[PDB]
Order: structure tokens, then sequence, then C-alpha cells
């Protein structure tokens, strides 16, 4: 590559109009973590409510006032937001000579501005900083994380495959008094592709993730398919620098993330043959409320 | 349409050789370049004989005749040198600033070390050479933890005399 | 309506803890808040382990490893602690300005006098402990006459190495 804003051209060459940038691993927080940004700016806690009620129905008489009556209790929690910022700068005779070449600078450093706010918002959701203790979905620590039965993915059968898998499963199930169902699987890249392509027994015609997409406890009852979705970060995500998977129910109740101003940018500042625009953005941290609700499995 | 150099990185890069990040103070010089080819972005310069030139050669300073400063990175640059300013340029030096340099060492450096310069190259390093081959560089600091032959930013002060090492 | 603390002064105070007090250069720095607890408005902070972390401990800090900077009086920090910078918290540095600050010292300070820091608790004075236990902010010096435990603004620089002093 190369920074000079001039290109030698010949006169009797065609120039292809097509901008064509760099490849990055795509944005996958959208539709992974439900994110809300209605809290007016510049705020510095976010607070919740929850309500639960006692109450017990008795047989009464024609006149005997056996009537019983019910009773309420609320409790409160709390949460924070935070502030951090990126922007551009350029000279003088930069834009000048950018200007006329048809370049608009002051333009295209906002594009890639924006590309790497939502860089900074994925990173944050997906994983921690450990300066605002900033806790990721791949890292909280306090849900429960158990180990794998025996299960490499690699050399092993079929039979200990679907039982790995619906170890994640059942051991959800039974932990929130068979009440809720996993909704979500997120596995490492390198053993998502293993188990895409094999099948269940030496003569079968399906494959091991063809399989648990559906016969499981979600699917089968309620009548929708289970997003085995293939992630990036969870390589080495793990006890001992080994591949995590996550199960977990995906509804607004268990999850959250609070954004309250997105990206903004501030005059710009002239010193000596210099234009400096800062730009800021506020947002907070990722909030597993439910942690029951989320199971991480190590060792597949 | 141009695909070659593609590497599919898995996020966007730090910097670039000589590019500086946002604050408030900076020292911008407007000196001219004397050397014959061009002088890279991030890179030393001393004192020219033009009474406001600067040179890339920087094997004879010492705390009697201390370095100039640091190029910036200027991106209108005559397309005829790729990534230099050319002879008979305004050069930019800057000498109060955070600025991203290249680093010259096996161990790398972290957050907060001293900077040495190796007069021979003329490269940033962490500890002297131990030849009489090398100036610390007194008001200066890392800003970065980073491996050899990466990018990482420093801030610099050019008033403090610098310190010759044996 | 809450006359508690009156005490019916004759004119108005000085400034504040950390409070500044204007002019054109200021390096003001972001950083993020590593003790537990927090740290107060005018005080000094060492370099963190998190690459861009500050710590209010500086007992063991040297000419190899000099102080950070000195925070300052924010006025929007969270409200739970009272006036300090909570844990996980961006922190403000400054090192070039003027800003009050907190004297510990028997005589006091007078217009133009060194500035030394004990590093056993991070209280600035004006002569050597004399026990290894200070350092001499090399480049910094007072701007006001004041007594023991009351405020006086200095002028800072942190660029220039400390001294060690025995």
């Amino acid at each position: 590559m190369q920074a000079n804003f001039g290109f030698v051209t010949s006169q009797t060459a065609y120039v292809e109009a097509g901008v064509y940038r760099m490849r990055y691993p795509e944005i996958r927080y959208p539709g992974l973590i439900p994110v809300d940004y209605s809290a007016p700016e510049w705020i510095k806690t976010v607070d919740y409510y929850s309500m639960d009620g006692v109450g017990k129905a008795e047989w009464i008489a024609d006149r005997a006032s056996d009537i019983p009556v019910v009773g309420l209790a609320m409790e409160k929690a709390t949460t924070t937001v935070h502030l951090a910022g990126i922007g551009y700068d350029y000279g003088l005779e930069e834009v000048n000579q950018a200007i006329m070449l048809g370049m608009n600078l002051p333009g295209e450093k906002a594009n890639l501005a924006r590309l790497v706010y939502e860089r900074m918002v994925d990173r944050v959701a997906f994983t921690g900083d450990a300066e605002k203790d900033f806790k990721g979905l791949f890292n909280n620590g306090a849900v429960t994380a158990v180990s794998a039965t025996t299960g490499n993915w690699a050399s092993a059968t079929a039979d200990q495959i679907l039982a790995d898998f619906n170890l994640g499963i059942t051991g959800l199930w039974s932990a929130t008094n068979e009440m809720v169902y996993a909704d979500t699987v997120l596995l490492p890249s390198a053993k998502h592709q293993i188990i895409a392509s094999k099948r269940l027994g030496n003569e079968a015609t399906e494959t091991v993730l063809q399989f648990l997409q559906r016969a499981n406890v979600y699917t089968a009852e309620t009548g929708r398919p289970l997003t085995i979705r293939g992630m990036r970060g969870l390589n080495t995500a793990g006890a001992g620098g080994v591949s995590r998977s996550v199960f977990y129910r995906n509804s607004p109740e268990v999850l959250k993330m609070h954004i309250p101003m997105r990206h903004r940018f501030l005059p710009v500042q002239v010193v000596g043959l210099t234009y400096k625009v800062p730009g800021i953005f506020r947002l907070g941290g990722l909030d597993i409320r439910l942690p029951k609700e989320v199971r991480y499995v190590d060792g597949y | 349409m141009a695909p070659y150099n593609e590497t599919y990185a898995s996020d966007y890069a730090f910097a670039y050789e000589g590019m500086v990040s946002d604050i408030a103070p900076a020292d911008i010089i407007s000196r001219t370049v004397e050397t014959s080819a061009g002088i890279g972005f991030g890179k030393i310069v001393a004192q020219g004989t033009s009474d406001r030139g600067c040179k890339a050669d920087v094997s004879a300073v010492s705390p009697t005749a201390p370095p100039l400063g640091i190029t910036v990175r200027s991106q209108a640059t005559e397309n005829l040198t790729l990534d230099k300013y050319p002879r008979y340029d305004g050069a930019a030096i800057m000498r109060k600033g955070v600025i991203w340099v290249l680093v010259t060492d096996a161990g790398g450096v972290v957050a907060g070390d001293p900077v040495w310069l190796k007069k021979s190259d003329g490269t940033f390093s962490n500890a002297d050479v131990g030849s009489s081959g090398g100036l610390r560089l007194a008001g200066c600091r890392w800003d970065t933890s980073a491996a050899n032959g990466a990018l990482a930013r420093m801030r610099v002060d050019f008033d403090v005399p610098p310190v010759a090492g044996a």
C-alpha cells in the first residue's frame, strides 16, 4: 500500500470505479445479543426492579369470613455506563489536494470511524476489557462451567458427540428446576466444522450437526429449530486454553446491553494549519441478569 | 478491485508508520529535507547545514549536538517517492506530541521504558547498545507494549538534553 | 436551607483540593483507575499494570520508574464515592499545567521552592525526608506561600526525569 493521495495513470487506460476494502470478520453481535439504547445521554447508572407475590386460596362458607389475603414485595438492582471516544484530524493542503481529486477526506474519515466504532462495541459485547470490568458473554465468571465427558470430537464416534451436546441442554434444564430450555449454542470454529460434515454411524445419511438441529429438548416440543451457530473467539477460551461452548436462552430478560450515546462528532478546532475533529461515544457493559440460564461446557 | 496483499485480518490495525494520536499540544516544525534520497515518515532527524534544513543521518549526534525531532506522516508527498519526503520539501518535524514509531528490540518494550537511540542506523530501542554508539533521549517514554518489529506509540519531548551512554 | 458547617468567613476561599487555574497549555491524560478504593482529586499517581491504568500507590517510584502525574477535580464522579475517582473510571491526569495541591511541611513553603515527594504516603513538601524515602520532582515549583496543611498552587512538568535523594 501507499499513502500519497496521488497516482500516475496513463491516458489510454480505463480506471474502474470500484472501492474494494480489506476484509474483516463480520460484525456478528446484532442478533446474538439484545442491545437497547433508550437511556438519556450522559446518564451514569441504570436501575431495574423486580416483583414477587404470595397468596393462598381456601374454601369459604355462607357466613364464615375465612377469606385470605395476598402480599407483595420488590427488589432493585443497578448497573453503570462509561465514556470513550475516537476521532480524526487532517492538514490543510492535504484536504485541499484531496478535494480537487474528488476524494472528500472529511467524509471518508467518517465511514471508517463508524466502522471502528462498531468494532469496539462488538469487542465490548463478546469479551471483557479489565479496565471497566465489563465481563463479556464468553468469560463471565458468574455462570457455571463444566467439562465434557471425555469428548475431543476428533476420533470420536457420534455416540459421544450426541451425548456431549445433549449434556449442555440436559444440564441447563435441570439447573432451572425444569423450567427453561436452551435457545442458542455457540461452539468454537474448529469444532463446529468437524461436527458439520460426518455421518451419525458407519452407514447413515445425515450429519451429526443436522441431527441435533432437531431431535433435542427445545425443538420437538415447541416446534422451532435450535440455532447451533459457529463462533470465532471460542477456540481457546477455557479453563486451560481449551475450547468453550455456550448454551443460553437469548431473551431480553437474560441479557442486556445499554448504549446511551451512539457516536458523536464535535465541532472542529483549528490549531496552526491543522484541523482536529474529536469523536465521542458513551456506552456501558454487558449484563447477564439470570446466570443460571447460561451454561459453559469446556473441552469439546 | 485490487485484492493483492489480502490477509483477511481479524480486526483493524492500530496505526501506520508515522501517524500521530490526537492531543492538544504539538510542536510541529517546518524544515527542508537535505538528504539526496528522501526521509521516511517515522524517523529521527538531525540538524542540517542550511540553518533550517534536516538530514536523516544521525551518526554524529551528541549531547552537544542533540537530534532535532521526528517526522510525521503527511500523505501529500509528490507521489514519486512512495512514503517519503522528497529532496527540497517541507518536512513537518514533531517534538512534543505522541507518535507511533517502529520498535527495534529483541525482547520488545512495555508501557514505561527509557528510549534509547542507536546512532549507527537511527532505530529506537529499550536499552543501550553498549559500545558508545547509543544515546538516551532523556525526556521520552513508551506508551504501548509491543514485540519486535511492531508499531508502538511513544511520548516525546526534545527540549530535555540527551544523555550519552558508553 | 442547610446551615451546618457555617464559619462566617471573612471572604471567599482560594480553591479546592485539585482545581486547576486557567492557562493555555495543559496535558490532561485519560487513565483508568486501578486501586480497589478510589483516588483523591489532588493526588500523585503511578504507572499501572494495565498499559493505561494508574494506581495511587507510589511507594516504589524511582528515577527509572517515574510517577505519572496528578489527578484533577472532575465534579462528575458517580456520587457514591464523595470526592474520588471510583474503580474502573477515567482519571484525567495532568502533567503540564498549574494546579492547587495540599502542603505537608512543618514550616510551610514560599514562592519558588523545590518540590519533594514522600514515597511513603505520597505527600508534597519543601525538603527531602532524609532516609532514601523521598524523590525530587525535578521540573516543578511552587507558586504561593502557604502554611502547614493549606492549599498552594504549583507549576508542574513531568517530562523532566526525577532525582533520587538519600
